[PDB]
């Protein structure tokens, strides 16, 4: 299959803060990956669809970059409901993988 | 990315879609233009039937239009017309990708008769009278 | 500017009629635009103004576009600039007791 | 270099002012008197409505100028013109500042007839759809961003009142006020409701005595959320006073409605008299029988009412108010009688368009 | 308005099946494709399938291929899920999630149903 | 000599002048053939329903039978079919600058349903099933 490895597993950081989030693939997957969140007890929502494009409803403080394997989440300042956990899923060949999940706290 | 096959949007659907996108699914929306099928004093068809016979009817009305304007392979064919710059004088990167087909006959309704003259008029009193003397050897 | 003259203890008459001969929405009120008595369709209405006891219409000239105001028992502190909203119109009239 | 293409069956609508028809859900074997109407010209319902759902359409609804009240005036005085046959009518002529009227006495048979409403659709034939407005936070009139394609709507049940707005639809998320122009004095404010209001309203076994209870709590806690929802229009810091009416005639100086074919003139004094800043409620009803119409100017008597207790019991939906501008607080009392803003409030999210596929566009074809 | 509703909870025996539901309100069900994903307790998320409500095909993963059947009823909008030849590895909450499906092809999940827990 | 243009001579207004005259303005009764629009004892909505059904019967008849003979580019075809001598033999000068479509009826009218016949079977069965053999590479 196609695996996703994210970086960091478990990253720490204050509010307010500026934080990027990598989401690596192992194969080339053009910009077909979704970036989603989810809170413990609660359904994930989704960010980023198309790897660039922000989805209605979402603020604009978040924003996503890359191509090819190299893709990256980047919030600009951190606020207390943004505390979740971040996934990202591909799209380009069956079957589909979900990332292994980054923490933040 | 993967795929299944396209969707059913239904009657109406895809209004707010962009022009080259409604135009694949034309097919939907004609075959419920017609719609169909359906299957004491007591004669309220009176009006029912009534309301049957009148959509039957609108059908022909159109169908008159599109018969006499002559192509008959519906739902797109062509003309000889050129345009004329009154009648919303935009460009193409204006108007296949970016709107939809509300905002175009929105500002299309100004000038319906005068383009559906020239349609009747023109290629059907010109692309006639002239295959008969093509005809003569 | 029509201008109607009274008497005191009277009963005086103020005309509003409408363009057509059909019964309209109409609405009577004075000069600090507290309404004297507006209709309801079919029905009448009387306003929060001072004249509440007083006041008065004509049901039946409503199918003829002529829109009454009666005020009996006339007395000079009702001498005021009346409007009448008749279909986007402001028909003010003067009224001297 | 470009040549013009026609095309049938692309989806565009215009504005029109076409007649529907009803199509209600009658049983077609009852003496309820609305059903025999409700089968006299309407076709039974379908089981499968559809609702097919738009994606990206903005749409301008208006509420005052809609050409669905007129269709419901219509054939509503059609309906009340032989469901309820009153005994003696009175109904002046004035055939023509130099004019007298005469009035006729059309005197009919009036027997005791059963009236409970029966909820109806109102169906379009083939080539139209109605737009509905899904917003939840609907101002009442202009753009619209969830609009959805409708054969036909919900159950609507005609029932003639003033004053409140009763067995109506309830609101999706909170209070909703809808005018079309505040701060102009002379158009009824109309309200809805979030919750039903329950009122018991009956006579018990003079038959003219009628006791109307309703609960003082969820009255209280419903015009906390109204008294909150007019602070929003004027500035957050006027006084609000109910008063109770302004003389007038009894079917709008009272709370005028219809009850098993009684006709029941509520008086709302104790209902309307708080005043606000920054268990149960009875109302003394009078049964009448000479009553003035709606459908026209005139006077109607009609036949004494039947023995025994009666009951109905009811959900109150919403609010016809009226500001009475002067010069600080704000006065708003009750009124109504206008029964084309009796039916705007529950026909406000619809509007009727005509179809029309056949349109035109420069392509790039030739033969 | 745009919302996905699925049924409660339900604890089987292993070697049974699990049969659970998913209807759809707010929109069109016929317009958009459905997909099926499952979290395990304390783990990551793990795709499913994803059908066409219009034209009844399905795309199953192979890992669970022949095991796991996905059917949809047009006159309730309502789709339906089949776990079949159950284990203590399938213990988890299943979601349904529309796709938003632009250009006839897969491009994000974004509305989501509230769960359902199967033991 | 000098002019301006043509007029308009209505509804059946082509009885009295030249059928080559009359060639030209045939689209105009073609139109309103069917007309449209149009919009307890029961009077309209019984008794003139069926004349509406009547008018769409022809209607829709006539256009099937000239979509048979297929040209459906209509209101003037040719077809493959020669015509007979026997058939009230004139000249083109003397029809087609002389005479009317009354009095041309007035003579063909006997032999309509050896035309019908005839332009019922032959093109449609030797213009089809011989394109079967030219397709064949
Ligand atoms: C209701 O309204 C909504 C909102 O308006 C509407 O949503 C839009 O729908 C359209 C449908 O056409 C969507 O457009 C699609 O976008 C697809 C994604 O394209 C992205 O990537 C492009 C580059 O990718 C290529 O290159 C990279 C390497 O860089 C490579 O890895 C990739 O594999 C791929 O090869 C990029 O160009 C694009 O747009 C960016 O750049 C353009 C440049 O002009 C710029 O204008 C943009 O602003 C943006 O910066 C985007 O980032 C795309 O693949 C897809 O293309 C297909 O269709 C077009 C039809 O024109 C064909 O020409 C093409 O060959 C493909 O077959 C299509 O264009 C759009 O994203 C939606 N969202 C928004 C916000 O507009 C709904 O459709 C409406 N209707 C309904 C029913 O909901």
């Amino acid at each position: 299959d196609i695996q996703l490895t994210q970086s960091p597993s478990f990253l720490s950081a204050s509010v307010g803060d500026k934080v990027t989030i990598t989401c690596r693939a192992s194969q080339g997957v053009r910009n077909e990956l979704a970036w989603y969140q989810q809170k413990p007890g609660k359904a994930p929502n989704l960010l980023i669809y198309y790897a660039s494009t922000l989805q209605s409803g979402v603020p604009s403080r978040f924003s996503a970059t890359g191509s090819g394997t190299h893709f990256t989440l980047t919030v600009s300042s951190l606020q207390p409901e943004d505390f979740a956990t971040y996934f990202c899923q591909h799209m380009s060949s069956y079957p589909l993988t979900f990332g292994g999940g980054t923490k933040v706290e | 990315a993967v795929g299944i096959g396209a969707v059913f949007l239904g009657f109406l659907g895809a209004a707010g879609s962009t022009m080259g996108a409604a135009s694949m699914t034309l097919t939907v929306q004609a075959r419920n233009l017609l719609s169909g099928i359906v299957q004491k004093l007591t004669v309220w068809g009176i009006k029912q039937l009534q309301a049957r016979v009148l959509a039957v009817e609108r059908y022909l009305r159109d169908q008159q239009l599109l018969g006499i304007w002559g192509c008959s392979g519906k739902l797109i064919c062509c003309t000889n017309v050129p345009w004329n710059s009154s009648w919303s004088n935009r460009n193409l990167s204006e108007i296949w990708d970016n709107m939809t087909w509300l905002q175009w006959d929105k500002e299309i309704s100004n000038y319906t008769q005068i383009i559906y003259g020239l349609l009747e008029e023109s290629q059907n009193q010109q692309e006639k009278n002239e295959q008969d003397l093509l005809a003569l050897d | 500017k029509k201008v109607v003259l009274g008497k005191k203890g009277d009963t005086v008459e103020l005309t509003c009629t409408a363009s057509q001969k059909k019964s309209i929405q109409f609405h009577w009120k004075n000069s600090n635009q507290i309404k004297i008595l507006g209709n309801q369709g079919s029905f009448l209405t009387k306003g929060p103004s001072k004249l509440n006891d007083r006041a008065d219409s004509r049901r039946s000239l409503w199918d003829q576009g002529n829109f009454p105001l009666i005020i009996k028992n006339l007395k000079i502190e009702d001498s005021d600039t009346y409007i009448c909203e008749v279909e986007d119109q402001k028909e003010e009239v003067q009224l001297l007791v | 270099n470009l040549w013009v293409t026609v095309y049938y069956g692309v989806p565009v609508w215009k504005d029109a002012e076409t007649t529907l028809f009803c199509a209600s859900d009658a049983k077609a074997y009852e003496t309820e008197k609305h059903n025999v109407w409700a089968t006299h010209a309407c076709v039974p319902t379908d089981p499968n409505p559809q609702e097919i759902h738009l994606e990206n359409v903005t749409e301008e609804f208006n509420m005052w100028k809609n050409n669905m009240v007129e269709q419901m005036h219509t054939d509503i005085i059609s309906l009340w013109d032989q469901s309820l046959k009153p005994c003696v009518k009175l109904t002046p002529l004035c055939v023509t500042r130099l004019i007298n009227c005469n009035t006729s006495a059309i005197t009919q048979a009036c027997p005791k007839v059963s009236f409970e409403p029966i909820p109806i659709h109102y169906c379009a034939p083939a080539g139209f759809a109605i737009l509905k407005c899904k917003d939840k936070k609907f101002n009442g009139t202009g753009p619209c961003p969830s609009v959805s394609t409708v054969q036909c709507t919900h159950g609507i049940k005609p029932v003639v009142s003033t004053q409140l707005l009763l067995n109506g639809s309830l609101a999706e998320e909170e209070v909703m006020i809808r005018s079309e122009n505040i701060t102009n004095n002379a158009k009824n404010i109309l309200v809805q409701f979030n919750t039903p209001v329950q009122i018991n309203c009956t006579r018990p076994n003079d038959i003219r005595q009628a006791h109307c209870n309703v609960s003082k709590a969820t009255w209280n806690e419903t015009l906390g959320k109204v008294v909150k929802q007019l602070r929003k229009h004027f500035g957050n810091n006027t006084i609000i006073r109910f008063a109770n009416s302004s003389g007038g005639d009894l079917e709008v100086t009272t709370h005028s409605f219809n009850c098993g074919g009684e006709f029941f003139y509520c008086n709302t004094s104790g209902l309307f008299n708080s005043t606000w800043i920054s268990d149960s409620i009875t109302l003394p009803c009078r049964i009448k029988q000479i009553i003035n119409m709606w459908q026209r100017i005139g006077q109607a008597m009609y036949a004494p009412p039947i023995q025994g207790v009666i009951r109905c019991v009811s959900n109150i939906t919403g609010l016809i108010l009226t500001r009475d501008g002067g010069s600080t607080t704000e006065t708003f009392r009750p009124g109504g009688g206008d029964m084309r803003d009796n039916w705007r409030s529950e026909l406000y999210k619809y509007k009727v368009v005509k179809i029309e596929p056949l349109g035109v566009a420069p392509t790039r074809c030739k033969r | 308005q745009e919302v996905l509703v699925q049924s409660g909870a339900e604890v089987k025996k292993p070697g049974a099946s699990v049969k659970v539901s998913c209807r759809a309100f707010g929109y069109t069900f016929t317009g958009n494709a459905l997909h099926w994903v499952r979290q395990a307790p304390g783990q990551g998320l793990e795709w499913l399938g994803w059908i066409n409500p219009h034209s009844g095909d399905t795309t199953t993963s192979q890992k669970f291929q022949g095991r796991v059947y996905m059917t949809r009823d047009k006159s309730i909008n309502t789709a339906f899920l089949d776990v079949t030849r159950l284990t203590s590895d399938d213990t988890g909450i299943y979601y349904c999630a529309r796709d938003k499906y632009y250009g006839n092809e897969a491009v994000g999940m974004d509305v989501w149903g509230q769960g359902t827990s199967v033991t």
